C-alpha cells in the first residue's frame, strides 16, 4: 500500500539562458534525492537499486516537475530558481526546438486538462519506479511497487473526477511524451560540454559522467 | 560516483 | 464507447495484414541486417493499408496522414513483430517469413537493442498473453499520436486517440475482469516503445550514412 | 518530397481532404 497523499506529501515537502537553466537543475537534484527518499517504500530497495532507478530517472523526473509549475506562465518556463526563461529568450540562445517541445507537449497539455499535484506525483513514482532499468538487483520489486502507484492512481482518477472516465490514460499517454523530450534534453547537455562553452555544476556534471 | 550514492 | 472506435474493426485491420504460416516454413524448414532492413520495407508498403482500414484514418488531411506515418512507422513496425514473435524463444519473426535469432543479431553486431526488444516487448507481451484486439488498440493509439510535430488538427487526432482507449480500457474489464491493472500495465509499454524506435532509427541513419546495408525505397524516404 | 507515402495514401472511396 503507497497512500496518494504521502505522495502529495512527497512533491510539497521539497517545493544566457541556458547556463541559469543548468544552474537551476543542479541544485534540484539534491531536491531530488530528498523528494525519493520521501516516495513510499523507495529507502528499502538495495541502495544500488536506489542508484539506479535516481541515475535513469532524474532526467525526466525534472522535466515533469518544472513543467506542472509553469502551467502559471504562459510561453515560459518557470525555473526553481526564482526566474522566468521566456520562449524568445530560449529561441535566441539556439534551443527553440526543444523549448517549444516542452511548451506544448507537456505544460499546454498539463494547464489544458489541470493536472493536480497529487496526479504529478503520482506519475514521477511511475517514473521513478523504473523496472526496465538495467542492473537492478530485482526489477520485480520495483515492479510491484510500479502496480501499487498506478493502482492508487486509477482509484484516484475515479473517486475524484468521475465525469472525466479517460482521465486516468490521459495521465499515462503523456509519459512518452516525457521519456521523449527526456533523450533529447540528454543530446543537449552532452553536446553542450563537448563544445565546453556552457558551465555546468557538480551534482549534473556528476549525473552526465558515464 | 560520490554525490548521488552519498547523499542516499 | 465501442461505437465509432470498435474493437472489431482494429481487429480486422491487425488480421488482415497477418503473415501466411507458410512463410515462416518456406524459410526456415544475405546478412542479417540486410535480410531485416529488406523486411521492414516491405512492411511499410503493408502498414499503408493497415492505416486506411483504421477507423477514421481516411478522414483527416492528407497531410497529417503522412505526418501521422511519418511520425509512428518505426513504433508500429517494432509492435507488429514483437507481438508475432510471443511464441518464438529467442528471437524474431519478419514479415518476409525469415526467424533471426539473437545470435545472429549478436553475431551481426547489434545484438543490445535486438534484447532490449526481447525484454522489454516481447517478453512482456508473453507474461501477459497480450490479445491481437488489444496489440491492434495500442497499435492505433501510436498511429493517432496528436504530438507529432506538424500536425494541422492536433486535436482530431487527441480525439481519435481518446477514443481508442476508451474502447480499449471497455473491451479489457470485460474479458479480463480478475485483472483490474491489466489497462494500465499495457499502456506503460509505450514509453519502452518510445526508446526503442529512437534506439533503432538510430542504427538506420548510421547504416545510411555510414554503413554499407542497401536500402530499399521506401524505407530510404522514411528516412530522409 | 516523400512521393512514395504521398501515392500510396489515395484512394477512391474518400476525397484528399474534404471531410465532415
Ligand atoms: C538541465 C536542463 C536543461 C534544459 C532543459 C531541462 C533541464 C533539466 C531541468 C531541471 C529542473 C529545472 C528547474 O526546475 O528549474 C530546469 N531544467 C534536466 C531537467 C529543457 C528540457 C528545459 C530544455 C533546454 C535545456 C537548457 C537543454
Ligand atoms: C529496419 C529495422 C532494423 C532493425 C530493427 C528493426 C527494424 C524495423 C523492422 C520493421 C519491420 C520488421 C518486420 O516485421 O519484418 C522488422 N524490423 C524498423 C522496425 C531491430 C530493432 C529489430 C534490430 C536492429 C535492426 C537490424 C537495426
Amino acid at each position: 500500500d503507497m497512500p496518494v497523499e504521502r505522495i502529495l506529501e512527497a512533491e510539497l515537502a521539497v517545493e544566457d539562458p541556458v547556463t541559469n537553466i543548468c544552474q537551476a537543475a543542479d541544485k534540484q537534484l539534491f531536491t531530488l534525492v530528498e523528494w525519493a527518499k520521501r516516495i513510499p517504500h523507495f529507502s528499502e530497495l538495495p541502495l544500488d537499486d536506489q542508484v539506479i532507478l535516481l541515475r535513469a530517472g532524474w532526467n525526466e523526473l525534472l522535466i515533469a516537475s518544472f513543467s506542472h509549475r509553469s502551467i502559471a506562465v504562459k510561453d515560459g518556463i518557470l525555473l526553481a530558481t526564482g526566474l522566468h526563461v521566456h520562449r524568445n529568450s530560449a529561441h535566441s540562445a539556439g534551443v527553440g526546438a526543444i523549448f517549444d517541445r516542452v511548451l506544448t507537449e507537456l505544460v499546454s497539455k498539463m494547464r489544458d486538462m489541470q493536472m493536480d499535484k497529487t496526479e504529478l506525483g503520482c506519475l514521477r513514482a511511475i517514473v521513478l519506479f523504473n523496472p526496465d532499468s538495467k542492473g537492478l538487483s530485482n526489477p520485480a520489486e520495483v515492479e510491484a511497487l510500479r502496480e501499487k502507484v498506478y493502482a492508487s492512481l486509477e482509484a484516484y482518477c475515479k473517486h475524484k473526477y468521475p465525469e472525466q472516465p479517460g482521465r486516468f490514460a490521459k495521465l499515462l499517454l503523456r509519459l512518452p511524451a516525457l521519456r521523449s523530450i527526456g533523450l533529447k534534453c540528454l543530446e543537449h547537455l552532452f553536446f553542450f560540454k563537448l563544445i565546453g562553452d556552457t558551465p555546468i555544476d557538480t551534482f549534473l556534471m556528476e549525473m552526465l559522467e558515464a | 560516483h560520490k554525490i548521488l550514492h552519498r547523499l542516499l
